[PDB]
Formats: C-alpha cells, sequence, structure tokens
C-alpha cells in the first residue's frame, strides 16, 4: 500500500488504515478529545 | 477580534483573541476550550509553526484567519 500523510490538519507523520487514515499519536488524542 | 483554531478532528474553534496576544495565551484558551493542556499543543499558522512569545500580529494573524492545531506528546 502506498505511504498517505495523515488525515489530522497540518500533521506531518503517515496515517494508517487501523487508524482510519490518523496516524497512531493522533488517533490516541483523538479518542482523549 | 476573532480567529479560528482547525483541530485534528475537523472541528473548527473560535476564540476572542487580541492582535497583542501571545501564543502562549491562545493554548490557554484552547485548554479553557477542549480540556488540552498547553504542552501537547502545536500551533501551526501558513505551514509555520507559531513561538509561545511572539504575538498574533508578529505571524500577520488577521480578523477571521484560520489557524492548525497539531497534538504531541511530551516525553521529554
Ligand atoms: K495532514
Ligand atoms: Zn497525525
Amino acid at each position: 500500500p502506498p505511504k498517505q500523510r495523515c488525515r489530522a490538519p497540518a500533521c506531518d507523520h503517515f496515517g494508517n488504515a487501523k487508524c482510519n487514515g490518523y496516524c497512531n499519536e493522533c488517533f490516541q488524542f483523538k479518542q482523549m478529545y | 477580534m476573532q480567529i479560528f483554531v482547525k483541530t485534528l478532528t475537523g472541528k473548527t474553534i473560535t476564540l476572542e483573541v487580541e492582535p497583542s496576544d501571545t501564543i502562549e495565551n491562545v493554548k490557554a484558551k484552547i485548554q479553557d476550550k477542549e480540556g488540552i493542556p498547553p504542552d501537547q499543543q502545536r500551533l501551526i499558522f501558513a505551514g509555520k509553526q507559531l513561538e509561545d512569545g511572539r504575538t498574533l500580529s508578529d505571524y500577520n494573524i488577521q480578523k477571521e484567519s484560520t489557524l492548525h492545531l497539531v497534538l504531541r506528546l511530551r516525553g521529554g
């Protein structure tokens, strides 16, 4: 699968399909908030 | 003066600010609105990361300008 930047605005991490396009860090914060 | 802060969930936060307001203050306002600790906050305007000590006017942020908020863990 081709690499994709995270779906979060201004985040330069790579997102993953498990986190619905989010990177792991942002997906974790999304749970928090 | 009103500015907008877009979150990772695409949620848009409206803040009442002054051109003289520092980035640190804006982060405190975000904490009041969202409960997000300032140290985890990264503010982006025009693709550049904003330093806490600088002001909105320093970064040429205007009325109804939109800022981007990125959240990051602090491992230290
Ligand atoms: K992105
Ligand atoms: Zn991300």
